[PDB]
């Protein structure tokens, strides 16, 4: 095992602000999280007692006591054992990793509750005290951790084949296979190489078998697969496994669109530099709403190898002027300066037209993210890493996420429903290493 | 119909100690 | 052959209990996403094979229809464009090729008008936009949800403990060998014999149940030794339906509610048409208890004792039949025009179980007298039969098999796992017994 | 006298539209708290005056009953304790003395068994516990909620602007002089004449509406001057299926244009849907149209205002697509009418499909359902009626005992249709089916 | 929060007759 | 002069109990229609009178803002178009001219940019569309819903029975002469005295309550005669809040739970900072009972007996304070050192009321220690004051008045009708007492 | 928060015929 | 039936300035 960052010192400070689990729709436990609450009672590991309990062989060796939940920060909960007069023995736990149960769980399994050593002297029979503390009090539904467990599972399984954006040539998707899964983040190994990359199952850059051929996107794959496509298997990743904010019913059968047109300009998050929002150009309109765009800040390149596919309903494309309207420093197009750039002048220089506002459909939900909230965030440029992070800005439904201890040059513009952000404690829950602030 | 699952329910649970066993009425959301 | 509901459906005022009356029935939880007046794409039975069908896909051509009626799983369809009801047709909603409007286009399939009306328009765009705009159709995931709800919690090869039909005072080890619509065939371990029962039936139990509860058990010596270590084929607790939790009882399962000697009334497990005075013979753990039906001929062996849980909907306080105008079955040696509970308790010197020991809540189950449905013959659980709700008594139903005498009527709780909506047999591929000649 | 539904109720398979089908009907929002099989305390009509009654309290003695059926506001009661159904009885749920079980005991009132069965028990406790334990009854606030839902938003004395029945192209000042079940009688300012209409009717408007929208107005001189008071009916009293937020500040629209053709229910004949023409586009979505079947008239006295979101206007082709016999334009035949030919003849264009926005709710109305319906041509009357056709969200309503010539086209959310038993509830007379003479 | 109004509730009610008075446990929606 | 919360709101980490913590508070049931990030039209305090105002209509000019924070009824607003937070400002959500976006246009009013930023654009259309498209705003019926929730169940002139503040062992007939934020001023008959009381308070009762229950009653002669033998101004049972129904009791109200002589713990009705052992002195009907606080001086008159219903959240089983780490107020003759319940029971030869006689459910009320709120002074209920949650014990709160000693603290149930969200006084036009100023 | 699943939703769908293809806006319960 | 009031709804509103007037599509809780 290696050194993973423990949130403990942050949790121990006053006014630590963590984005709650319910801010993350894809996070395990999100849908049942409102079954938890400060003030509720649980049975939890007694770390302050001798092994006086006769443990049945095979069962848990742990002895339990009751505690009140005082605080909830992401997946973290501050526990206080019943019977303690001060907070000296309060302790933080990982709610979905620790031995935590509804009150009554032990008795059903013939286990007695053992008072901690520090307070064991207070009563001979703790019955009256416990009745007093627990009567009418809230506890967990008996099915809570079953629901948690269910929400841990990926829609994908090992060995599935899918089409994913080639990190070495983002203008094409390449056939890949799922070789590892951690917290629904898939490790995808490309065929015809030994290379690969991590990405969450909900990421917009992975697609089902047949997607590229159907949509008209560039495809690299083994010859056998290529041959199967041009005509028109147990390990195919199919459409129902993939998250979409639209349906194909919304499009004509042939996928022919008449919205965005080649040559139109707009703004977009740079897929190769998430700290950048930049003017971009529609280079090729594909089918079913998908289109290839070029980030205008890139160096001149006629090959088109650096073109990138965004769907027309992506929350990461914006109309020209989005940065200006929202006080965001726009990355100027190649050959321009931040001061010497205006959209009006740029359009005249290039003789181009900006995509109309009506082509973008953005709804701002009450996502609940606030500036200064702590969370865990994947590094999109090195998706092996999930790191300590802070919400630096909220711009409608768009977040600027800052990595604690790093310069702002490594910030990432991410949608509030990004699958690359996670609650505090997620890394511990799913057994992923958490990168802390650098030295 | 009108009689389905409810948002919260009382629940009778039990607690055993080295001195004996008793019941407590608590609640939980469903 | 299997009985077809068709002639009954074709009559006016045919009253079928809706799917939502059956909590265990497939599609119950999503049924409210259906409604009369909604539009669907459905098989065109009135056209030539003019559509070019891609190999590997359905050879069926589709048109659009309005749902006029819903009777259980059955739906009355009317093709858009027809001026009369002459071509209206019934379908099995969860078997036939039925989709949300828009399903065909996404798969590149054209809608083809029935030949009867094909002449009406050259281009049907204006007609279809006029008819379908703003109209209700199916959610795209409807039949996926139906499919999920079809699956049993059990698999083949699972071992469980279930009531011995040859000796109902004990449970017997058995293996699931067949599943039809969540009705399991359980083959006894030491025999070729067995019986059918729904997965939610209260007479099947997980491995270890009898030993935990204190119920009589017939099993190979190796099994009992193990009970006094989990095997892969063990049917475990979470596979079984209970209307209570073990948190409600003390760890040792000791109860102080029903006591040996107490009298009450109960549905005869050997005769579902009969509700009879019964006696608590043995109180077990966790609310379970052995009772004897007092109408049985005298038998000191206790082989005919039957286990009911205390929260069973099939036991009642003494006087239930009297209060609800039900013909009670007299105890052995009494008459149905002379027997009274006061006289009985005098003669035997016994005490009736108190009202507070029983807890019946009466849901708005929605079953009404005259409603049609499909019902298992509990005496021969191979058979599911055409049936009718004869009486509603609180939450208890008197179910009548159409065409037979009332002697075979069954007293069943409104949440019984042995009653199903009209069309269930077709959905599930079970044979439906019709009325006799 | 007023028609009693009982002969219909007493037949098997009587299909009444439930109260929940009528959004504007009293009790609609709490109706799901009722159910067949539930228990209630109800008037005992079969007992001697053995109960000592307190002054100020109801003189009525009560027993308990099970609700066996519910048809509109009607409920079939069955007294507990009987051996047959021969004493089962229908009641008006929101008129009869009905209570949750427990209501009497809290008031010190004993339950009194009907004389017919009184000797069955000495002490009825064991029977009643057996029958009522675990059973459903009414929530304690049920009839409070019903009573709240009975009140009109209007009061006597309010002045409003409403369509002149003598010249429908103008609105005329009127006063609310009577209210029956939220149906208002509006007496015109200059006359003893007036008309009935429901408070949710689209032909009544707040003080200042005509001036703001640009509609013709007949009114006293001083009123006209004031437009260009405590009894003013104000905006919040009126029901709209849109908001003014949806329109520009000045109400200028660019949807419907003068000359456009469409289809509409004839305001002067509800049995008729006819091709129609936009004659004048007013502000905030309101427009004057003319029914094309009318005899030639250049005065514009017969123009009628429909708001653009009215469920009673339709795109050209609506009748044809839905197998409805269209009432032809003046000088045209019904069976052979085509829009293609008609548009060619007149050189006009049809209003586009995008200008209409019809959504079809699961309203629950079915062919053959019984209900009560106002006679739109004589709105004093509310009559026995049946749903003859369901066309999307549009209903064809047939008056029982009349020919199909008298049928009315009504939207499923029309304020002129009511549940079986409404007339009794609100003390309105119900017109029965005329008797067949031979 | 989680603890709020439920779709249906049990209600303890009483019944008085000329012979005496007793309680009955029933239910109602809303 | 009423206290403005502004200096507290201006501090980082100001912790106010949200409106949803208060079931009886106006706006509680529609408070989820609000949210941080939403857009509203709000007064522009930074412009000229360039808007031609229709006489009679509001002279206020408006702009659009985003809600950054919500603290009780208070909202921190930030005008659209500002690059810094220097002009962010607090408003009373339900008092200030705050509206859904679109409100002005429907009334023919233009939006006017604050002078600080007015030249940023010529036509602000593109900016406003950019900022507001797809954004959340107020539902149009929001303030109609708020207004509905402001109304008291009571009206002026109603007669009711209320605990006599001069002799708490009896109730006295009183009339409602004034209502402020559902707090009723009750004027006793046969005197000129009275007091303030929220409509939901447990110490007011309908006409006929005392006679039915068997509680001591003082009233004019005509009323007493009517009681032993319904007028238009009777306050009837349906106007009063109860955590039980009379259906739960027999018609004669005879109970068999608490018994005379039983001991328990209770909040002292004459000193709310105190929870003390108490004795059941008389069991009335329908669950009501007279108890006596055991810390009082001896008194055989019983003028100091106080009525608590058996389901009161302000009575507790013996040992409640000890189990929950609360310093109990010892009985007359005992010390915080010398007092134990076991010793006390032995000395008096008494029996404690069993735990089963008490029924408490602990809601997820959301109150946390340190939260600010507004609280009525039960000893001088004219006053509603700046307050802070000092303790949370299950569903029981200890409330501290900022700037006062702990001697004035009050033990109150989490659903007490005497606690209100920050901003309540402004909403209902009640004066708010701020913390007293320290002299040295 | 408030922005969550709704009981019913409009849905844009398409219909193809031998003569062409077009869109229709309908609805379904969620 | 299924078609009833929803948890949240889009709403078209208008904004007038001294330069002109335009529409905006926003949303609000029920």
């Amino acid at each position: 095992p290696t050194h993973s960052y423990d949130w403990l010192p942050r949790l121990s400070k006053e006014n630590f602000n963590a984005a709650p689990v319910t801010c993350f729709p894809h996070a395990p436990g999100c849908e049942v999280w409102d079954n938890l609450g400060v003030g509720m009672k649980v049975e939890v590991e007694n770390t302050d007692c001798d092994s006086i309990e006769v443990i049945q062989p095979g069962q848990t060796p742990t002895s339990f006591w009751v505690a009140t939940i005082l605080e909830i920060k992401g997946y973290k909960a501050l526990m206080s054992y019943e019977g303690f007069d001060t907070d000296s023995h309060d302790f933080w736990v990982n709610l979905c990793n620790a031995e935590v149960h509804s009150v009554g769980w032990c008795a059903t399994r013939g286990k007695p509750l053992i008072p901690p050593r520090t307070i064991e002297h207070k009563y001979k029979d703790w019955k009256d005290f416990l009745v007093g503390r627990l009567s009418g009090a809230r506890t967990l539904p008996s099915n809570f951790y079953n629901k948690i467990n269910d929400s841990l599972q990926s829609r994908f399984r090992l060995g599935l084949n899918l089409e994913c954006v080639d990190k070495d040539r983002i203008s094409q998707v390449r056939l890949a296979t799922v070789t590892k899964i951690v917290g629904k983040r898939l490790f995808l190994r490309y065929f015809d190489s030994d290379d690969g990359f991590w990405c969450h199952e909900d990421s917009p850059i992975i697609h089902p078998v047949g997607w590229a051929t159907t949509v008209g996107h560039n495809l690299a794959a083994p010859q056998d697969y290529l041959e199967r496509m041009l005509a028109g298997h147990e390990d195919d990743a199919t459409i129902e496994l993939f998250k979409m904010n639209f349906t194909f019913d919304e499009y004509y059968s042939d996928g022919k669109t008449n919205s965005f047109v080649e040559g139109m300009k707009l703004e977009a998050v740079d897929p190769l530099n998430l700290s950048s929002i930049c003017p971009a150009t529609v280079m090729a309109v594909l089918k079913f709403g998908y289109m290839m765009i070029r980030i205008d800040s890139y160096q001149p390149d006629a090959s088109g190898s650096d073109w990138f596919c965004y769907h027309e309903k992506s929350p990461c494309i914006f109309p020209a002027g989005f940065c200006s309207v929202n006080n965001i420093s726009v990355t100027p197009p190649n050959g321009y300066d931040s001061r010497t750039f205006t959209w009006e002048g740029y359009l005249r220089d290039t003789g181009a037209v900006a995509a109309g506002q009506h082509l973008f459909h953005r709804i701002i939900p009450d996502h609940g993210f606030e500036v200064g909230m702590s969370l865990e965030c994947a590094d999109l440029m090195d998706p092996r890493l999930v790191c300590v992070a802070t919400v630096a800005r909220v711009v409608g439904r768009l977040l600027k996420v800052h990595f604690d201890g790093w310069t702002d040059e490594y910030d990432q513009w991410l949608d509030c429903e990004s699958a690359d952000i996670y609650p505090v404690g997620w890394c511990v829950l799913v057994n992923h290493k958490l990168e802390g602030p650098p030295r | 119909g009108a009689m389905a699952s409810r948002r919260w329910e009382q629940k009778l649970v039990h607690i055993k100690t080295m001195e004996g066993e008793f019941s407590v009425t608590m609640w939980a959301s469903g």
